[PDB]
RNA sequence: GAACAAUAGUAAGCACAAUCAUAGCACAUAAAAACGUUAGGUCAAGGUGUAGCUUAUGGGUUGGAAAGAAAUGGGCUACA
């Protein structure tokens, strides 16, 4: 180690963009971030999920509209149906407890 | 000395796609390309073939008339490079009450356009004579008393110029 | 009102040609093919299945797009956006007298709507050593400047960039830290005499 | 004319499919007898099971010029299309 | 025991297709695979945004064409045009499955936003591999 | 409708961590680095225990995206083990067979 | 014997610009199943030499993926099912080549990938030197 | 001029035609952008903004109005080699932080001078 | 409901077997293993029939989830 390979690996820092002048391992941390991506911007992170919402939104419109029938909503429909007809429904809200 | 480059050639994207389509010649026997050539779904007769194109271009229509009613549920792109057709085109006026704006704005999709004049009108805002070549425009395109509203409105307000306005 | 059809393997003459009615790739359309070919695990009494009604006929890619006959009428269509290779650059040796530096890059391909990959911004810049006007002291300097980057047995400089966006920014990225390296590797400094 | 409706573009120069039928049929009218037999059938599987499909005007001429050539095997294949 | 995937033995007199007649230790063995796409290789990426496409494909077709659908999907990626291959039974007119059809086809192609091939075969029954 | 309101409140959580995620950023480098003063530093911990709790990034569970099961999920898919067999056993999954050697 | 005349109409329109060259171009295909890339393979070598290539083409070492999940849905850990992933490779290696040859060749390639494959292209191509380089001294 | 582009639809619509052939249908997808253009580079469509290398990699110019010989300096090479060695972010966002950086330390005054050392 | 020098058994099919993978056979391993038994485990992967809530058994925020008197299972490190 040598003033002379001091010098030749802070011209090759220079030219090759890294960091010249001496830098802590705690201290190239801040190099590390701001050289990778963050975590909450990287795009398996954010856009892990799918739009349940716009989905559902969806398919509902087209199956009220007759595009696509979906028979699990024609099940809960039927049952529900079934469950009103012998009597034992969803009451309002706000007549449960004091009624 | 002894090196020897040769010259490039610039084609259009398409281009070996026609030199393709060249050497590929028309089916003797198959069916048209549109339809499936199912033997269940090839037209028997031309009243069947029209039928079933006009099926095929009414659920094209319907579609779309869905994507139109409801944009929202398209906005999301997973498409990056973004082609522009495939996004849900918006028939909405972007500003109400503004003339300036909402007159080409209703231009630019009969009656929204007599409207906005009309707004414009009430509240003394005067239509230039390029609102007023669109105004004009947007009403012969899609349009016999009323013509001569429209031609009292062209003269009577504004000396609007001739290569609009006898156009 | 229900209608049957046959196919067209009755209608399919012996000597038509198979490019006029397989143009594109397909889901090997059953009906169009005049072909009995039978794909399917038989029973111990039975026979594998006909292509009617079969869906691994269906899962199956298939060739027959890419017929040999057809392979034959596409490239003599290609043949014309050709263009001729250089004949004195016919050896290896005199690729390397002639043009010194390569440059590796890399697309990409994969179904799906989006094209990127991020592999496919880098760029690896390769020159032979030997091909250049370094002097002995500006050699020496020259591998205690770049280091690990410099085999010493095949005597090749490979550099390879990662850090731009794109890949003709990082292509000229590349050659610039190859002409910086160039001019800073020829000056004594007065450093250098210690 | 139909080498001129081959050569540039094939599609781009007929508007409507109605006229498009008007054409075939009229251009059937003609080929079937004024010329012969083994060109007029060889043409015959070529445009009326792909390209449109007969009217009583191009039903009628094959009829009559199968009567004129007298050719009597090529009756029922005709009759089942 | 092992349950799934698997059609239960009743009395010899049920109809089974091919694909459920297997067992999974079959796959890619005697039959194949109902989708095929590059994101399940060895260094590629994006593949569980091909996986919830491949799962809603099902549920649209499934519940597109109500009980004229005979059996599963086949659905294929190259180059980044996504082809629908299905067996549908000759329940609907024609006029409706070609309504259907461009429906599907413009519908998927906005949502997806790429270019969509919808393939049919149009048959009369169930096809039945073993049994009955 | 997502299937629960663990989703939900995941779906929300991620929502705030990308609306947030420069910011954490930008004071976090403050933060990790010793050339800086501590009575700089001091500070910059405060600006980041003063920042909404539901915008840091170890808050964000990786959940199945079909039915949300909170673990046995696979990275790759980001399916539940469940689901993830379900369509495996189907053959939807290109590639993807019964392990035999 | 109906023959449409005149199909063809190609526009080719060659520039000033020198083309570029490539030294070698390397097509790794992976795959799942061996009989389409065999089948690929024995494709693209019949272009290759119908254009005039001469080529080479080998078969890396393929790799398999393998993991393990749990058999049952609650409490089954001694039971489990595994799984498994089978990636297949070839490589074709292009020699001597032009650049609007390689733009036709790799599009006529890449157009007839098939459904369930992927492939990276490497290029190596030639280029003498940079202008700032050939014989100054600052 | 809504008259010609009128005309330029009912011509266009003498011109369209159903599809006759795949290959017809390529070419339509792919002028109208429906398909991928080939041969595939991995960067079509994406310019970002026309930018160059040099505006990416060397940040000099922007670390002009900062205080030459303190910790800011060292703060701020660690920074910018950051932003240089970063792939995935545009350079008027690398213009965002170091304009943030300098309204940070603006807003920040009084604490660099009790900090001991006095910057600018 | 069977006697092979055969005395009421035919039997489509599912298991076993055969085949397939561990890149050449073979062996070995893996994979497979029917109908059923234990009302065996899972309403907490997910959906669900039935029975219960609807200003709460629902939806959000903050702060906390101790600990070993004792016993025991499986491991890691040793006792050289
Ligand atoms: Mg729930
Ligand atoms: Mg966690
Ligand atoms: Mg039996
Ligand atoms: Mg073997
Ligand atoms: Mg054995
Ligand atoms: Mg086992
Ligand atoms: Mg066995
Ligand atoms: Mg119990
Ligand atoms: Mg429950
Ligand atoms: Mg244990």
């Amino acid at each position: 180690l040598s003033e002379y390979a001091v010098r030749m690996s802070r011209l090759s820092a220079r030219l090759f963009g890294e960091v010249a002048r001496p830098t802590d391992s705690k201290s190239m941390k801040v190099v590390k971030l701001f050289s990778e991506q963050p975590l909450a911007k990287r795009k398996e992170t954010y856009d892990w999920y799918p739009n349940h919402n716009t989905y559902f939104a969806l398919m509902g419109t087209l199956r009220f509209l007759g595009l696509y029938r979906d028979e699990h909503q024609d099940f809960r429909d039927e049952q529900l149906r079934l469950k009103k007809l012998r009597g034992k429904g969803k009451p309002r809200k706000g007549e449960g407890k004091r009624a | 000395e002894e090196v020897v480059i040769p010259k490039k050639k610039t084609w259009d994207k398409v281009a070996i796609l026609q030199a393709l389509a060249s050497t590929v010649h028309r089916d003797s026997t198959a069916a048209p390309y549109v339809f499936q050539d199912d033997p269940y779904l090839i037209p028997t007769s031309s009243v069947e073939s029209h039928s079933f194109l006009l099926a095929k271009k009414s659920g094209e229509n319907a579609a779309k008339f869905i994507i139109n009613s409801y944009p929202k549920y398209f906005q999301k792109d997973i498409a990056e490079p973004h082609i522009p057709c495939l996004m849900p085109e918006y028939f909405e006026p972007q500003i109400e009450d503004v003339s300036e704006a909402a007159l080409q704005e209703r231009i630019k999709l009969q009656e929204p356009s007599a409207n906005y004049n009309f707004q414009q009108r009430e509240q003394s805002e005067e239509l230039e004579e390029a609102t007023e070549a669109d105004n004009e425009k947007s009403k012969t395109k899609a349009g016999t008393w009323r013509t001569k509203n429209n031609a009292e409105r062209i003269f009577a307000l504004m000396p609007e110029k001739n290569a609009h306005s006898y156009c | 009102r229900r209608k049957a059809l046959p196919p067209r393997t009755e209608k399919m003459a012996v000597d038509q040609d198979w490019p006029s009615v397989y143009p594109v790739a397909a889901p090997f359309k059953p009906s169009a093919v005049p072909l009995p070919v039978r794909m399917g695990y038989p029973v111990k009494r039975g026979v594998p299945m006909a292509k009617e009604g079969n869906l691994e006929l269906l899962k199956i890619p298939n060739f027959l797009h890419l017929t040999p006959v057809a392979i034959k009428r596409h490239c003599e269509a290609l043949k014309d956006f050709c263009t001729e290779w250089p004949a004195a650059l016919d050896s290896d040796e005199k690729c390397e007298k002639h043009f010194p530096i390569e440059i590796d890059t890399a697309d990409y391909v994969s179904a799906g709507p989006s094209i990127r990959n991020p592999k496919a911004r880098v760029v690896t810049l390769r020159v032979k050593l030997s091909s250049l006007n370094l002097d002995d002291h500006a050699k020496k300097k020259l591998i205690k400047l770049v280091g690990d980057r410099y085999c010493k047995s095949t005597d090749v400089l490979t550099i390879k960039t990662d850090r731009c966006p794109l890949k003709r920014q990082n292509y000229d990225y590349a050659v610039y830290l190859l002409t910086v390296l160039y001019h800073e590797s020829w000056k004594t400094e007065e450093w250098e005499k210690k | 004319v139909h080498g001129l409706l081959n050569t540039g573009d094939n599609w781009k120069l007929i508007g409507s499919d109605h006229r498009r039928n008007f054409y075939y049929s009229k251009f059937f009218n003609l080929l079937c007898f004024m010329e012969q037999i083994d060109v007029t059938l060889k043409w015959y599987k070529d445009l009326i099971p792909s390209v449109f499909f007969p009217h009583s005007q191009t039903m009628i001429d094959l009829l009559q010029a199968l009567d004129v050539a007298n050719r009597l095997d090529m009756v029922p294949q005709i009759w089942k299309d | 025991k092992n349950r799934a995937a698997r059609v239960r033995v009743s009395k010899g007199d049920k109809p089974v297709t091919y694909e459920e007649a297997h067992a999974p230790h079959y796959i890619a063995h005697r039959k194949g695979w109902l989708s095929l796409h590059t994101g399940n290789l060895d260094g590629e990426d994006h593949a569980a945004e091909r996986t919830v496409e491949d799962v809603f494909l099902r549920k649209f077709m499934l519940g597109t064409f109500p009980g004229c659908l005979a059996d599963q999907l086949v659905l294929k990626r190259r180059a980044n045009q996504l082809e629908i291959c299905a067996l549908v039974l000759r329940q609907l007119p024609p006029h409706k499955f070609y309504f259907l059809v461009g429906y599907s086809e413009t519908l998927l192609s906005h949502f997806y936003k790429c270019p969509v091939h919808l393939h049919l075969q149009t048959v009369p029954s169930k096809v039945v591999y073993k049994y009955i | 409708y997502y299937v629960d309101w663990k989703m939900l409140r995941d779906v929300k959580r991620r929502k705030m961590a990308y609306e947030y995620a420069d910011e954490r950023l930008r004071i976090n480098s403050l933060r990790k680095n010793t050339i800086l003063p501590k009575d700089l530093q001091e500070v910059a911990d405060e600006e980041i225990a003063s920042l909404p709790r539901d915008s840091c990034p170890v808050r964000i569970r990786n959940r199945c995206v079909m039915t949300s099961r909170p673990r046995g999920v696979k990275r790759r898919w980001r399916l539940s083990r469940i689901v993830f067999r379900h369509l495996a056993d189907h053959g939807q999954l290109s590639g993807v067979q019964r392990a035999m050697w | 014997v109906d023959v449409p005349k005149d199909m063809t109409k190609p526009e080719i329109t060659i520039s000033d610009e020198p083309d570029t060259l490539y030294k070698r171009l390397s097509v790794l295909v992976k795959g799942h199943d061996k009989a389409v890339l065999d089948s690929y393979e024995y494709f693209a070598v019949l272009a290759a030499k119908e254009l005039g290539i001469s080529i080479k083409v080998h078969e890396p070492p393929r790799k398999i993926e393998r993991f393990t999940l749990l058999k049952s849905v609650h409490i089954f850990k001694k039971h489990r099912v595994q799984y498994e992933m089978r990636t297949l490779y070839r490589c074709l290696e292009l020699e001597h080549l032009t650049g609007s040859t390689a733009d036709v060749y790799l599009e006529y390639i890449q157009r007839n990938l098939p459904e369930g494959v992927a492939m990276e292209v490497t290029k190596t191509k030639l280029e003498q030197l940079p202008e700032h380089i050939r014989k100054p001294i600052w | 001029s809504l008259w010609d582009i009128e005309f330029a639809k009912q011509l266009a619509a003498v011109t369209e035609r159903p599809f006759q052939n795949g290959f017809e249908e390529m070419i339509q997808w792919t002028k109208e952008g429906k398909l991928w253009e080939f041969p595939i580079n991995n960067e079509a469509g994406f310019d970002d903004d026309g930018s160059e290398f040099h505006e990416h990699i060397f940040l000099d110019k922007y670390l002009q109005d900062f205080p030459k010989q303190g910790p800011i300096r060292h703060f701020m090479e660690l920074v910018t080699c950051g932003l240089s060695k970063n792939p995935y972010l545009s350079v008027k966002q690398k213009v965002e932080h170091i304009e943030w950086f300098r309204n940070y330390f603006n807003e920040k005054r009084v604490i660099l001078k009790e900090s001991g050392i006095q910057l600018n």
